[PDB]
């Protein structure tokens, strides 16, 4: 048993000697470098913002470092032990990387034409950018997804970051938003750093009208840091650096309220309508949604759809659900067409407290 | 030399820590680039005592105050103010309690309770259950009470937001709280938020 007992105590020893060495290490303070003055002084600048000169430790190939590196500081004597690639913020590195369930373009009705358009911005361009080249464009860059409330524009996002293989940066426009200064006006650079470092990316904004409000000319100090904020954003779009391989999309359903900036076709160049599902948009819709619903009878998809006039596509998904929820108020293990006429009808009941929908950008 | 090897990492990682993030996580052999609460980012060549492979971009660490060495992973951040609207002391209100509301109830319980408890009926059926459930009611009635009677014979984990403790300044605020809200509610076991006053939000 020695033998085995052993074994496993050297193992400990292994890790612990390792924990040992790892304790045996100090941290060191990012900058980054802003000129080189003679060979052995540096004037670098640590992230929480106080400026230096310091040295270098020898074998860092200077040429490595340039006027904007990350770099990372001794702690005591402030010279440079090794330069770093660029930072990625957590906040972009998880924006990145938030799963979009695995949504396909099956599970979207109505919306075909539009599917097309936001295919033809994001995909093609980036699949074949010679056709352009020949036609004699650039390719459209931003697209905004607008229409009424649950008409399908963050599911039809979430079906191209599934279906597509570019890198994809997923954020709603209010989770940008920080209290500290100059916070969010940052972190929109680092989404746009990060999308030009890996260069063919999509950047999607849910709900942009939380940033790209208009402009106030009588707003408080937030409106402000606010449109700081946003004209940040338009600079990067379409400011001084131009965007190559990096598309945008924006959804929302308040396009009325968005600057006229940002709503300018050089930025947000195709604004594209998820309007309200037309009668065959609702029969396509409600297909989808009670494919899966054990129906056990003769089903008027066009009766239901001719009382659906106006609903939206979760509006149809909630008949859907009401009419199972019939089925278990009834203890019935299936649903029947009494019963889907039965949740379409309330369904258009509580259609009743909506308000104006039809918003239209300009 | 387990044991003293132990004794020097104790005494290395006697409290107190400083809770810092491990904003990125690079490959050089790996090392992290933390940003500790006072506001500082470090580079540590070594993550430290605690694995690698077990820290993503932006989760809380604790670390020692001088040395800046990773020495645990610490719970997710919470606003004292998004944890201090749980119920913790349950309402004690049956639904007998409630007077002239039975369909409601109904629609409540069924649309709120059933699919936590009897999700069998649904997922046999090929339902979504129902998301949302929205008391309108004028100024009476029985909403805050029934929801009172829904966290007190429910059973599970109940997070009480109303309206106008979201409306905070500080922009970016407000939309930490919600979305603080809802992680919390996530984390635990099954769990209803029950948004009072919703048009002091929502308007
Ligand atoms: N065209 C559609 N086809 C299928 N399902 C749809 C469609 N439109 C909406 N839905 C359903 O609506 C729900 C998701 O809606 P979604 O988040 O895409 O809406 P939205 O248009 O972005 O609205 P909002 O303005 O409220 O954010 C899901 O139930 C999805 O099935
Ligand atoms: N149907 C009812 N049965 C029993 N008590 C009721 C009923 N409706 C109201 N009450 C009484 O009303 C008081 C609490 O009302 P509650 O907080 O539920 O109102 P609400 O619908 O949330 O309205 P609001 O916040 O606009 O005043 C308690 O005394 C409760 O007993
Ligand atoms: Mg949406
Ligand atoms: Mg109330």
């Amino acid at each position: 048993e020695l033998r085995e007992q052993l074994k496993e105590l050297t193992k400990q020893y292994e890790k612990s000697e390792n924990d040992l060495k790892a304790l045996q290490s100090v941290g060191q303070i990012v900058g980054e470098v802003l000129k080189q003055l003679t060979e052995e002084k540096f004037i670098v600048k640590a992230t929480n913002g106080p400026r230096y000169v310091v040295g270098c430790r020898r074998q860092l190939d200077k040429s490595k470092l340039k006027p904007g590196t990350r770099v990372a500081l001794d702690m005591t004597t402030l010279t440079i032990m090794r330069y770093l690639p660029r930072e990625v913020d957590p906040l972009v590195y998880n924006m990145s990387h938030e799963d979009p369930g695995n949504v396909s373009y099956s599970e979207i009705g109505g919306l075909s034409e539009q599917i097309r358009e936001l295919r033809e911005v994001i995909e093609l361009p980036l699949t074949n950018p010679e056709l352009f080249q020949r036609v004699g464009i650039i390719p459209p860059k931003g697209c905004l997804l607008y229409g009424p409330p649950g008409t399908g524009k963050t599911l039809l996002a979430r079906a191209v970051a599934s279906q597509l293989d570019c890198n994809f940066l997923k954020v709603v426009s209010s989770s940008i938003v920080d209290k500290y200064i100059g916070e969010s006006a940052r972190l929109i650079r680092e989404m746009f750093n990060y999308a030009r470092d890996h260069q063919p990316c999509i950047i999607f904004m849910d709900e942009i009208d939380a940033i790209g409000g208009r402009r106030f000319s009588e707003g408080t100090s937030a409106d402000r840091e606010i449109q700081r904020t946003l004209m940040e954003l338009l600079n990067q779009m379409d400011g001084f650096d131009t965007l190559h391989r990096v598309k945008m999309i924006m959804a929302t359903n308040r396009p009325d309220t968005l600057d006229p900036a940002l709503l300018r076709p050089g930025r947000l160049d195709r604004k594209i309508h998820i309007d309200l599902p037309n009668e065959q948009a609702r029969l396509d819709i409600l297909k989808i949604h009670a494919g899966p619903i054990t129906k056990h009878g003769e089903i008027d998809y066009e009766a239901i759809v001719k009382l659906s006039d106006g609903f939206n596509g979760a509006d149809l998904r909630n008949v859907c659900t009401e009419a199972g929820m019939f089925a278990i108020r009834a203890d019935h293990d299936f649903v029947v067409q009494e019963d889907f006429m039965k949740a379409v009808r309330k369904v258009a009941d509580s259609k009743k407290l909506e308000s104006k929908l039809d918003y239209k950008p300009v | 030399k387990i044991k003293e090897n132990s004794e020097k990492i104790k005494v290395n990682k006697t409290l107190p820590y400083l809770v810092s993030n491990v904003i990125e996580l690079l490959d050089v052999g790996k090392c992290a680039v933390i940003k500790t609460s006072t506001r500082q980012t470090y580079f540590l060549p070594v993550i430290g005592l605690v694995d690698a492979e077990k820290l993503k971009p932006g989760d809380l660490v604790g670390v020692n105050k001088d040395s800046y060495l990773i020495l645990e992973t610490l719970p997710t951040e919470y606003d004292s103010r998004v944890k201090a609207m749980e119920v913790d002391e349950r309402p004690t209100e049956q639904y007998s309690d409630i007077g002239g509301l039975d369909k409601q109830i109904q629609e409540l319980v069924e649309a709120i309770v059933l699919p936590m408890n009897h999700k069998e009926k649904f997922e046999n059926l090929g339902i979504q259950p129902p998301k949302g459930v929205l008391m309108y009611g004028p100024p009476g009635t029985g909403k805050t009470l029934l929801a009172r009677a829904c966290a007190a014979q429910t059973k599970a984990t109940f997070l009480k937001l109303a309206g106008p403790q979201l409306v905070q300044m500080f922009i970016g605020d407000g939309a930490k709280l919600v979305r603080d809200a809802f992680a919390l509610a996530k984390e635990k076991a099954p769990s209803i938020i029950f948004i009072d006053e919703l048009d002091a939000i929502g308007t």
